[PDB]
């Protein structure tokens, strides 16, 4: 594929106290991409940064009002990255997003963005 | 506002169209206020260089992580400031090169708006 890919899974409709995984992997990219992230944009909200992570596990950052429900890695394979959302909460109703390439959780910085994943909170 | 891109370009874009960084140091407003003390110009097209933010993901000398590094070395020439080099007159040493340059990007279209390293 001459064209990069970030593949997005997992997220949809779940119940307000519920769980989610969301998963992306990147193809098309011969490298690592150092930083890989999820970002979100809620329904009246500009988009903001919801968890990142670099390729060794570590610089790991989350959005204050995620930190403590949500979990990202990467460690399954070269290019992906995961997001585990737990006890979720109807401000996290968004449209959710793979980004790849940046650095931390400073979305200007990433250059190859997933297509978007709805996540729908139910009341 | 001048946007981060047209800052770049105007700092480090000057695609073809001994005293070459004299002349081009003082037109790009980097001599205006004080001398800064190195600057490299590119010499490949505008769309080359934008393409590094596709290549190679690297480290930033700083630490940041959305730098990008070219895959073929590519036309530069460094300016540096000589001994005799002082604010107002600045002056500067013009070495030509050919490496590959590093470049930190951001935004849509993801387009250099820092110029890193040349190694």
């Amino acid at each position: 594929g001459s064209q990069v890919q970030l593949v997005e899974s997992g997220g949809g409709l779940v119940q307000a106290g519920g769980s989610l995984r969301l998963s992306c992997a990147a193809s098309g990219y011969a490298y690592t991409y150092i930083y890989m992230g999820w970002f979100r944009q809620a329904p009246g909200k500009e988009r903001e940064g919801v968890a990142a992570m670099d390729s060794g596990g570590g610089g790991t950052l989350y959005a204050d009002s995620v930190k403590g429900r949500m979990t990202i890695s990467r460690d399954k394979g070269k290019n992906t990255v995961y997001l585990q959302m737990d006890s979720m909460k109807p401000e996290d109703t968004a449209t959710y997003y793979c980004a790849a390439g940046g650095y931390e959780l400073r979305d200007r910085t990433y250059g190859q963005w997933g297509q978007g994943t709805q996540v729908t909170v139910s009341s | 506002k001048e946007t981060a891109a047209a800052k770049f370009e105007r700092q480090h874009m000057d695609s073809s169209t001994s005293n070459y960084c004299n002349q081009m140091m003082k037109s790009r407003n980097l001599t205006k206020d004080r001398c800064k003390p190195v600057n490299t110009f590119v010499h490949e097209s505008l769309a080359d260089v934008q393409a590094v933010c596709s290549q190679k993901n690297v480290a930033c000398k700083n630490g940041q992580t959305n730098c990008y590094q070219s895959y073929s070395t590519m036309s530069i020439t460094d300016c540096r400031e000589t001994g005799s080099s002082k604010y107002p007159n600045c002056a500067y040493k013009t070495t030509q090169a050919n490496k590959h340059i590093i470049v930190a990007c951001e935004g849509n279209p993801y387009v250099p708006v820092h110029f890193d390293a040349s190694v």
